[PDB]
């Protein structure tokens, strides 16, 4: 509990830090960029989306290539930072509908494939456009 | 579908930034 | 590497998520989000009473850490709950804020070891015969 | 005598009706 209670403290400041305009540490302002970013384009558009996300049909078995075709495609001819956050927003509603479906062992296991494709996709483009800081500086408030 | 319609999203959320 | 950052940036986005529909990461994850929401509220109902706390603690670095202190102290003087362990928070946060604004950013992970450390000396042993933290997340947020 | 009593008393009122 004695990094329990450290966590604890570090996640609130960084919240009160980012709501004005400040941060934590570079990568907390990077997740709250990414964390509005998302909530935008959810927003934005969120009915155009329809019911898109069911017509995957998720399991266990079929997850990993419904997952792999998605992003396959949707990066297929480049990436910008757009992509990047409809990418993100993606894993999100994957998530959600694998807990709503009660397929929550689903979850930890997109993260993971979310993490991979990032290290070992994404990640060369953002160090050539400036890294994640060009993101925050134009996707932040 | 899903990934072409991410892809033409995350290109107008491209256009707006 | 920039690996173990990346599935830092992918779960903290997915929490986020998850936390929007009724769900949560894990029970960490909960707690962090009632607590930023109980400190959302907090401020607005209060912040007046917390206001220019630079100027009227005439916070130094050096001096910083006795102010903190003696208005914690006060604070818990007579006992613990909820509330207080709330408005503990939501002084921090502001403490931290404020003292960015003097450009003073150096105390902000000093501020937040001083939190810790009293959060984990002083808090931690009431919250454990309270119900924990689940109880703080059924009460808030 | 100021903050830290009237965080004590927004404190109270936030456990009393939370």
């Amino acid at each position: 509990m004695s990094q329990s209670n450290r966590e604890l403290v570090v996640d609130f400041l960084s919240y009160k830090l980012s709501q004005k305009g400040y941060s934590w540490s570079q990568m907390a302002a990077v997740k709250q960029a990414l964390r509005e970013a998302g909530d935008e384009f959810e927003l934005r558009y969120r009915r155009a989306f329809s019911d898109l996300t069911s017509q995957l049909h998720i399991t266990p078995g079929t997850a990993y290539q419904s997952f792999e075709q998605v992003v396959n495609e949707l990066f297929r001819d480049g990436v910008n930072w757009g992509r990047i956050v409809a990418f993100f927003s993606f894993g999100g509603a994957l998530c959600v509908e694998s807990v709503d479906k009660e397929m929550q062992v689903l979850v930890s296991r997109i993260a993971a494939w979310m993490a991979t494709y990032l290290n070992d996709h994404l990640e060369p483009w953002i160090q050539e456009n400036g890294g994640w800081d060009t993101f925050v500086e134009l996707y932040g408030n | 579908w899903i990934a072409q319609e991410l892809r033409r999203x995350g290109d107008e959320x491209n256009a707006y930034y």
